[PDB]
Order: C-alpha cells, then structure tokens, then sequence
C-alpha cells in the first residue's frame, strides 16, 4: 500500500503485446509458471478447472467448481474416464481425499491468473484494471499440465520489470513495461 | 512479527481489504493494522537528538548550559519527571529557567529583550553571553549594528577637511609539512610471512608513493612562485 | 597571541593525523589480537593467514584515508598559495585600484614580511575625516552659456561660489581655465546663475 | 556535563565556546504483542469425549492438522488424566508448530 | 547497528573512524556559515533611506524593501524566494536568519543610492544621485554634459529595463537552476545513504531489524562485521562527497565575495 | 616511528629573510620600476 509514488517491481507478468491463443465455446495444455485466463460470455457455461501431473487418479489434483452461490475447492486424486464434463458428472472416483477447503460467497469481463510457487496456489480475479489476491491455498501438489471444463483466453507470465504507479488512495492506475521499446 | 518501536496514533489512512501495513518512499514502516479492532494506526519514531554545552570559561566561572538540539520542552520535562532519558546526569532541574528556541530548548539561562553583539553563536539568530546582570549567563537576539540615517537632499554635498594614515595586516598560509610512508614497515613490520601476503594486493603502495612525492614537489613550488618573483638582490645604502 | 592561528590550525592538523594514524595501529579488525608483535611471533599454528589479513585490509584503508586528506589539504594550500602570489605581484610591486584588496581604504604601499609557512603583508591607506556641509550646483550661467567643471564640483559657503576637488577642501577662484562651455542656459535643471572670472 | 566535556576535550581547561558532547534518547516503557485472536478453530476434543475408545485390537489412527493446538481442554473436563511424555516437556511443547 | 548492545562493543575495535566524521561535519558546518559571513557582513552600519523618494527621475521601488507586506522583502526578493522550492540524520539552522539579509541587502541599497562608493572607502557622505551618475560618465570616456542633457531619456530607458527583469524572470521557470541543482544534489545523497540500509554484504538478510533481534547462535558475529564494514563504507563515500563539493561550494562564495566588493562598492575597470 | 619521514624543504629561512630584504630594499629605493624592467 504505497502511497505517491512510483515503485520498479520485478516478477512473473504478462508482457505487453504478447501472442494469446483464442479458443471457442479440448486437448492437454502446458502450465508453465503460470497461465492467464479470461472470458466474457455471458452465462457462461465453462465453470471449472483441473489441475495436476497425470490425470489419471495416481497423484494428487486440483479441482475447483465456481457458481453463482458459492465456491467451493477439492482437492484429491480425481478419477477421470475420458473426459471431464459439466454429482458425478466430472469425476468416477476417489482414493486419499485427507484435504477440502471452501471459500467466502458472495460487457462483462473474468479474468484470472494461477501461480504455483514456493509450495502455496493463489488466484487472483476481477469483474467489469488491476487484480487483487482471492484466496491461498496452502497445498504443496506438484502441478504440471492445465485442463479446463464446460471463448477463452490462455496466455503465459514471463519474469519482465514494471513500472507501477499508486494513487493517494493507494490503487494501481497505470503501468509501463521495460521492453519492446 | 513485525517488531519495532515508536509511538501509537491514530491516521487519516484509508486502507485497502487486503492491505496489513504501509511504507513509505525510503522504505520504512510507518502504518500498521491491528487483526483484533482492523483500524489504521501510524508509526512515529521517538524524539531523539544532540546535545550541547554551553561555558564561558574554567578560568572564569563553573556554570554551564545545556541545549537539546530538535526537540519541544514539554517532551524534555516528562522525560526528566520520569526515568526515561538517556543522559543520567539531570543537575539542571530545579529551575525556573526554561527558553524555548527555534533550534531547541535552552535550560541553564534567561532570555533578555535587549540586543547586543553577538559573542557565542547558538543558533537561529540567537546568541549567549556572561554578563553581570550577580554575574549570570543571558540570551538576546544578536544585533547588526547601529542604525546611521544620511542627509540626503537636492543640494546637499559633503567634502572632507583632514585624513588620517591606517595600517592594517593579512596572514595567508604558504606551504606545509612533507611526509613519506614506506608501507611495508608500518603494514606488516619485520616480517617475511606477511610480505609474501601483500604481494598479492597489487601497486597500492607505488600509487602512495607517487602522490607523496608529488604533494613534496608542489611544496616547494608553492614557495618558489611566491619569494622568487625577483632575479637580483639590491641592498640599502 | 591568537592573532596568527591561521598558521597554527595547519601545524595542529598536520600534528593529529599523524598521531592518528601511528593510534591505528594497536586495534584489532576482527583478530585474536590488536598489536601487531602478538601474533605476528607467537602464531604457532599456519592456518591463521585470514587473521593476518583483516589486520593488512585494515591498515590499508587507513593509509587510503589519511592519503586522500592531504590530497585535499594540498589543493586547499595550492589556492591559498596561488591568492598570496597574486597579492605580492599586485600590491607590492604597484598600486592597485582594486577595492579591498590591498588593504581597506585608498591603498599606497605595502610591505611583505617573512612568517613561517606563511607570509605577512603591511598595507598602508588613505582614510578621509572631518567632513563639512555645503551648497552645490550643477553648472554656472554667466552670457547666457552653461559652464561645467573641468576636475572638480562647485561649492557655496553662503556668499560665495568656489570650485574644489571631492577628496580634500581647498576652495578656488572660477575661471575660464577650470571650466568648460557646452550648451546654452535653458537645457541644464537646477542650474544657478553666476559670474566667470576672464584674465 | 562539565566533566564530560573535560573528558572529550582530555584536559582540565577549557576556553569558552560550545561543544557537543553525546546525544538523549527516550527509552521505552513497557511492551506490547498483537497477534491473532479469539476467531480462532481447533477440534481437538472430539478424541477425548466419546465411548468407544479404539479397542486394542482395533486402534484408529486419528490425524490433526489446521488447528491450534491449545492443551487447556483436559482441565475444564475431569483432570484425572495423566500427562506423561516422553522425549519432550509438557513447558516447551506449548510454543512450538507441528504440521500432522 | 541500532538500539543494540552487542553489535556495539564490536565497533570498537574499528578505532576512531567517528571521531574524524564528526570532525568534518563540524569544520564543514562552520565553514557553511563563515562563507555567509564573509560576503552579506562587510558593512559595520545600518543605512536607511529617506522618506522622500525622488532622485530625478529613477524609480527603485521594485528593489526597496515594501513595508505593506509583512515580509520586508522587495518583489523581485518575493519572485525569487516563491519561484525556488530519521535514524541519525540531523540538519542544523543557519546562524542568520532571512530577514537579517534582508536588512543587510536594504542597508547596502541605501549606502548605495545614498553616498555611492563613498562609504567602502571610509565615512559615508551626501551626494544627490545626477550629480554621481555624471561622475561615473566619465569613469569610461563620456563628458559629463551628455547626462545633463539626457536626464530624462536615461531614466526612462533605466526604468523600462528594470521592468523587463520580472517579465523575463517571471516566464521563464529554469532561470535559477544553479541554485535548484544544489539542493537537489544535497537531497539525492541522504536518500541513497539511508536506501543503503536495506541491503546484505553477504549475510543472510538485508533489514536490520531481521538479524539483530532474531539471531539465536552466538556465531553471528562475522555476519554482523560484515554489515559494520558495508555501512562504514558508505559514510566514508558520503563524507568524502561532501569534502569534494565543499571546495566548490568555498571557491563560489570567494568569487561571489569578490564581486560584491569589486561591482557594488565601486566602478571597475575590467573587462 | 614507524615508517614516518619527514623531508626537510629546499630553502632555508635565511634565504626567504634575504628575498624579503632585497624585496624591501628595492621598493624604498625604486618604488615601482623594478618590477617592469
């Protein structure tokens, strides 16, 4: 919470004017150091995400589901048959669930960025900018591989050097790269 | 976690849901949250600062004056009611005699609404000086001089009958002391394990040796273009 | 007596750094000891080349500081030795017109004096006193034309007009020699009207 | 403060003028901790209320983890238990963080 | 090291580093006042002017000091005053104040405009101020009756070129960045002296208020040395800074006092 | 000391006494024609 003044942050980012991949409303897609996602469509039908190494109920996962309620996360070793889709509509079975964690309920755009470092999950988010913290979840999987469930964006952080600039109110306002020019 | 010290108030911060505490532009802690109440708190360090003696002399008199650079009075006396300042020595206590400047507080004078000539620089426009008031130490605003107001008119001149011859003197330095180090007696001394050792370090000592015997040059130059501006010595009939 | 400290100061700082520096010498820089023959001769065991070290580093950088103050200290004497050899070809050997700088007043002569590590000058001036109040005027009218003065100003002590020079009194009688005519008697403001003496 | 400028000076003479000699400090007066507070969560009496106790031949092996471990529930309760260890002090168990 | 009694005792075996620091910040200090005090205090009197104000035709009212506002400053004093904007770190008052020179300055106006270049030499005199620009007319070659004769059109050329000054003073913000630089100059070096705080000299943090308060083991002491030489290093850099800009800062103020004696107590004759 | 020498300058006082006598010598007996020829 700075307040005035310009401060030189160095860490994993989007950079600007970067190549993102648009997809349509489903094949393995690599997590590398994070991956950011966004989508406005409305009544969005894609609600959901998978995350882990081998798919396949043999090492512990991520699966979280999202609605208009509530949020709920479990993690475990999923079983999939072939292909998640949106009870147990999603998964066959489960073996070693010792963890579950819930959180706090509560044009249009959804974005959402995933990082995994130093054994903690955080996710960031924000609806129509900057984007602010939601929830850590202290879980130490290894994970590998992105899978996601159902117009989506998927695009990869790099380790740039930004400029931010902070308000009197103490919010990010504008942000300049040190590349590309 | 977060360990400190200073003192507690309460700011005007307008904090964010997710924000714990707040730097500044040198990085520095100046604003915490409390997780019992969530309420904004900001963080000022203790009064701290110099202190200076103030004595017209041993031969003369054994008073003195004590000056807290940088700080209100009013802090000064709480912290000399209570056993909380760092100076264990507290004589000048029991006075009545408590100015308040604009570089600190003076303890140990009184403050006089006559001026004079400034005889020992305080600060701020303010001097001291042992008068005999019962002889004492007072304090004054140091004056510029006299106030002189000429005659001027449309026709008005004014034109000196006598003179007078003045002579004054000037003191300007010349040259100074030369030096030379030898760096391995004063480094290591006598000494054949540590001289292998200083090998290593590269030609600091040839740099010293360079810039002293340069130093000694210029000495003697200094001289030479100051008392030999003539070539021929005269004498006095 | 303490006329002359500008020349002691520089003995007194010449003095303490040697001092300090030879003072450097019996403290310790993260050693076992601080004075150089205690481990120096009684170091039994070689692994304590570390030790030896710091103490080399330590020194080294105090040889450093004291040569970077009298790098300093020398260019603060080579301006101070540059403005007197400038003073001793300019106030000795001439007379200057430069204001305060030979001396306060109108300056006429100085004499140098030998001082060690230094030098005294003794500078001679001209200080005016006793001065009275008079009646002036720009010019003087006497067939019509203006007259201004030649050297000097006009004054009046009442009755009379004379004309003398602005650093001593010595009145004189106008004449045709001591002024000059240019222009007639209605371009000059606050002229008066006189007579002009015609041998 | 005369002696202490006779000691910066080392000399027992002293012409007139002003000298600094060190420096005041206010020092602090009590202490103070804020960490977190009653919001707090730890089921840890559920292994001590009950009846069915894990029979010998059938033990049950219980894991605790995301709590805060407070042994201050065998007292409001009957204190006819026995706190015997082994390896470790009852004292310095009281401040330290166990993951299982 | 901070509030702390352990990493003290082992700064004393560095020796007397502090004691010389604190040396050059005082002769620094004292220097820093004595160059004010050889260039505003070379007058012994306090000249005043009349209350009358009329000397032929020169009108110096944008240089006297204006009594109406409580700041006896003239407007160009008030331009140029508006236009120019921890953990052991103290900065000490001046020994004058602004408004002792600006009585200084006031007094210097007066004895000028008064007596001229007479009071520099010995007793101030009286003389009207025609009278004494017709002297300096002819201290480069000019008769006296030129003036005499264009009395008028020199005051009102003096008085359209004193009126120039604040417009080309008022539009142009980057006039007096001599004085801005030194300042900034002066700034930059207490924020980089107290950022080289927050950095490691091979210890295993940065802050000092992680180690000196957390350290358990007895072996810290060669981590602690470390941070005492890298901040022994900086204030030696910074000290030797100051020594370097002080010779600067002296070599200005001779020149600036050598001006005020050769421009403003007399007429020179270089070029 | 210990490595410490102190140089001895190259002109004596007698020398700088005998530069200021001729100094005063020719400027009570030419005045300011000594220094320009």
């Amino acid at each position: 919470f700075r307040s005035s003044v310009l401060h030189l942050t160095q860490d994993l980012f989007l950079p600007f004017f970067s190549n993102v991949t648009w997809f349509h409303a489903n094949p393995v897609l690599p997590f590398n150091d994070g991956v950011y996602f966004a989508s406005t469509e409305k009544s969005n039908i894609i609600r959901g995400w998978i995350f882990g190494t081998t798919l396949d109920s043999k090492t512990q996962s991520l699966l979280i589901v999202n609605n208009a309620t509530n949020f709920v996360i479990k993690v475990c070793e999923f079983q999939f048959c072939n292909d998640p889709f949106l009870e147990s509509g999603v998964y066959s079975s489960a073996n070693n669930c010792t963890f579950e964690y819930v959180s706090q309920p509560f044009k249009n755009l959804r974005e959402f960025v995933f990082k995994n470092i130093d054994g903690y999950f955080k996710i960031y988010s924000k609806h129509t900018s900057a984007l602010e913290p939601l929830v850590d979840l202290p879980i130490g999987i290894n994970i590998t591989r992105f899978q996601t469930l159902l117009d989506y964006y998927v695009g990869y952080l790099q380790p740039r050097t930004f400029l931010l600039k902070y308000n009197e109110n103490g919010t990010i306002t504008d942000a300049v790269d040190c590349a590309l020019d | 976690g977060l360990t400190g010290t200073g003192v507690l108030t309460k700011s005007n911060k307008k904090f964010l849901p997710f924000q714990q505490f707040g730097r500044d532009i040198v990085d520095t802690t100046d604003a915490v949250r409390d997780p019992q109440t969530l309420e904004i708190l900001d963080i000022t360090p203790c009064s701290f600062g110099g202190v200076s003696v103030i004595t017209p002399g041993t031969n003369t008199s054994n008073q003195v004056a004590v000056l807290y650079q940088g700080v209100n009075c009013t802090e000064v006396s709480v912290a000399i009611h209570a056993d909380q300042l760092t100076p264990t020595w507290r004589v000048y206590s029991t006075g009545s005699n408590v100015f308040q400047t604009r570089a600190g507080c003076l303890i140990g004078a009184e403050y006089v609404n006559n001026s004079y000539e400034c005889d020992i620089p305080i600060g701020a426009g303010v001097c001291a000086s042992y008068q005999t008031q019962s002889q004492s130490i007072i304090a004054y605003t140091m004056s510029l001089g006299a106030e002189n107001s000429v005659a001027y008119s449309n026709n008005s001149i004014a034109i000196p009958t006598n003179f007078t011859i003045s002579v004054t003197t000037e003191i300007l330095p010349v040259s100074m002391t030369k030096t030379s180090v030898d760096c391995t007696m004063y480094i290591c001394g006598d000494s054949t394990e540590c001289s292998n050792l200083l090998l290593q370090y590269g030609s600091f000592c040839t740099q010293l040796k360079r810039a002293l015997t340069g130093i000694a040059v210029e000495q003697d130059k200094n001289t030479q273009e100051v008392f030999a501006q003539v070539k021929q010595i005269y004498k006095t009939p | 007596p303490s006329a002359l400290g500008k020349l002691q100061d520089v003995v007194n700082h010449n003095a303490q750094a040697l001092n300090t520096l030879v003072k450097q010498l019996s403290s310790k820089f993260g050693a076992i000891s601080s004075v150089l023959n205690d481990i120096l001769s009684r170091l039994d065991p070689p692994e304590a080349e570390v030790q030896i070290d710091r103490l080399i580093t330590g020194r080294l950088q105090s040889l450093q500081t004291y040569v970077t103050q009298q790098l300093i200290r020398a260019a603060e004497i080579r301006a101070s030795a540059n403005l007197a050899a400038t003073k001793m070809s300019e106030c000795v050997l001439g007379q200057s017109k430069r204001v305060d700088f030979c001396g306060k007043g109108y300056h006429l002569m100085s004499f140098p004096q030998s001082a060690p590590h230094g030098v005294v000058f003794l500078h001679v001036t001209y200080v005016p006193a006793q001065e009275k109040n008079f009646t002036t005027a720009p010019a003087i009218c006497h067939d019509g034309k203006a007259h201004f003065p030649r050297e000097g100003v006009f004054v009046s002590n009442g009755t009379h007009w004379f004309v003398t020079q602005r650093n001593f009194y010595e009145p004189q009688i106008i004449t045709t020699d001591n002024t000059f005519v240019s222009g007639n008697c209605d371009v000059v403001i606050g002229i008066v009207n006189n007579t002009v003496y015609d041998p | 403060p005369l002696s202490e400028t006779k000691c910066t000076l080392k000399s027992f003479t002293v012409e007139k003028g002003i000298y600094q000699t060190s420096n005041f400090r206010v020092q602090p007066t009590e202490s103070i901790v804020r960490f977190p507070n009653v919001t707090n969560l730890c089921p840890f009496h559920e292994v001590f209320n009950a009846t069915r106790f894990a029979s010998v031949y059938a033990w049950n092996r219980t894991r605790i983890s995301n709590c805060v471990a407070d042994y201050s529930v065998l007292y409001n309760f009957a204190p006819f238990f026995a706190f015997k260890c082994y390896g470790v002090s009852p004292t310095k168990l009281n401040d330290l963080c166990f993951t299982n | 090291c901070g509030d702390s009694t352990e990493c003290s005792n082992l700064l004393l075996q560095y020796g007397s580093f502090c004691t010389q620091l604190k040396r050059a910040l005082t002769g620094i200090a004292v220097e820093q006042d004595k160059n004010t005090q050889e260039v505003f205090a070379q007058v012994k009197q306090i000249y005043k002017t009349p209350p009358i104000k009329y000397f032929g035709g020169f009108n110096f009212s944008q240089i006297l000091p204006d009594p109406s506002k409580p700041s006896k400053r003239s407007p160009i004093e008030d331009l140029l005053f508006n236009k120019v904007t921890f953990n052991g770190l103290t900065v000490l008052p001046p020994l004058l104040t602004d408004e002792m020179i600006a009585q200084y300055t006031s007094a210097l106006l007066a004895g000028t405009i008064t007596s001229g270049w007479t009071f520099g030499a010995g007793p101030a005199l009286q003389i009207p101020f025609p009278m004494q620009m017709a002297y300096r007319f002819n201290g480069i070659g000019v008769t006296q009756n030129v003036l005499y004769e264009n009395q008028k059109l020199i005051a009102n050329q003096f008085n359209s070129a004193i009126g120039k000054i604040q417009d080309s003073l008022f539009s142009t913000p980057s006039a007096l960045g001599k004085l801005q630089d030194v300042v900034n100059h002066n700034a930059q070096a207490l924020n980089t002296l107290v950022k080289q705080l927050s950095s490691k000299f091979g210890a295993i943090s940065s802050v000092l208020n992680d180690i000196l308060s957390r350290l358990d083991p007895p072996e810290a002491e060669v981590q602690i040395d470390r941070l005492i030489t890298g901040r022994l290093q900086s204030l030696q850099t910074y000290v030797t800074q100051q020594l370097i800009r002080a010779a600067e800062i002296r070599a200005s103020a001779n020149l600036a006092a050598t001006k005020m004696s050769e421009c403003v107590l007399g007429q020179s004759k270089r070029v």
